[PDB]
């Protein structure tokens, strides 16, 4: 089934965006916090959603 | 930069605007937008870092009919700069002077046409020694700044009209304190260092201030305090 | 699917250090700041990669 929660998707921008930044690879930042900061946000906000199961 | 982070709120969209307006170089920065057939210039959505006595001034004196930015956006797509002769009329000469002393002398305004039919200006200013200096310097980021004012305009419009229930946000005096260090630029060590706590217990607050205010970064959640006088 | 629990445990493990962190002056800091921290970060990236390759 698919359920009314379009969070899964916004943790897939999330961590894509973490996907992205995390090539720049011998650059020498404020992208990387704010990568984290979503990537974090993201799977929390998720959580979050994820505990109310209710069985 | 690419980080288009487009927020589903009016008071975080509005943060990421002044956000990257600070990252460009720019010190003031507003935004405007009227729905289709509107000619009401008062009761329009206004956001920005903008001076709020110099935006209540503005509003009460009606410096729509004599600010010629706003005159161009409405005929015009291309952006006009704030040179000494947009300023014709002896109105817009008392304008030009009494805006200065709030501190637009210098800048540019993007004019806002939506698919939709929105009407709206997107207005830069920079602090700079002399217009010369000003000019040189927003005729560098002018390309980017352009494509800035179409992703601001297609994000905005949604979230202009709306009328989203605000839930009230508080937090611990620790959260208080560490989020006024977060807004004046500290990333997470320094901050761990002058509250004389590990830098895991930075970040973990953090995480809690960012859900809090229904954000995905700590700056953009930083200036959102300061815009409810929450901190500093 | 075995690794939205994971992120159930991780978010309800944050939620709980969260309470404790606002319940004794710190006193809690220990192996649990980072860890909580470290737990959201490995649960989401191993999650959120494997919702990329849902095309
Ligand atoms: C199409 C306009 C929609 C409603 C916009 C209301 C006007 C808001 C003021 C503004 O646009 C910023 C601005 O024009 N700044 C100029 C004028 C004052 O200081 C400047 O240099």
């Amino acid at each position: 089934n698919t359920d009314l929660k379009p969070l899964l998707d916004n943790l897939r921008n999330a961590t894509e965006f973490w996907n992205l930044v995390k090539e720049a690879s011998a650059t020498d930042n404020r992208s990387y916090r704010d990568a984290l900061d979503w990537l974090e946000s993201a799977a929390l906000a998720l959580g979050d959603a994820l505990i109310a199961q209710r069985k | 930069f690419l980080e288009l982070e487009r927020s589903s709120g009016k008071l975080e969209w509005s943060a990421i605007l002044q956000k990257m307006a600070s990252d460009l170089g720019f010190s003031k920065i507003l935004f405007g937008l009227l729905p289709k057939d509107s000619q009401d210039y008062e009761n329009a959505f206004i956001v920005g870092n903008y001076p709020a006595a110099w935006r209540e001034h503005y509003d009460r004196a009606g410096y729509a009919r004599v600010d010629p930015t706003v005159s161009h956006c409405t005929q015009s797509v291309l952006p006009i700069f704030w040179e000494p002769s947009i300023y014709q009329t002896r109105k817009q000469h008392e304008f030009f002077e009494e805006a200065s002393a709030a501190g637009l002398v210098y800048g540019l305004t993007m004019p806002l046409h939506g698919a939709r039919g929105e009407l709206g200006a997107l207005s830069l200013s920079v602090e700079a020694e002399n217009r010369a200096e000003a000019n040189r310097f927003m005729e560098s980021v002018l390309p980017t700044l352009w494509m800035l004012k179409d992703y601001a305009l297609q994000s905005g419009a949604g979230l202009a009209f709306e009328h989203p229930v605000s839930k009230p946000v508080v937090l611990t005096s620790r959260e208080k304190e560490v989020l006024q260090w977060c807004a004046i630029g500290k990333t997470s060590w320094e901050i761990s260092v002058i509250c004389n706590c590990s830098e895991a217990n930075v970040n973990f607050h953090m995480g809690n201030i960012r859900r809090k205010f229904g954000v995905t970064s700590r700056r953009v959640a930083a200036i959102m305090a300061v815009n409810l006088g929450l901190i500093t």
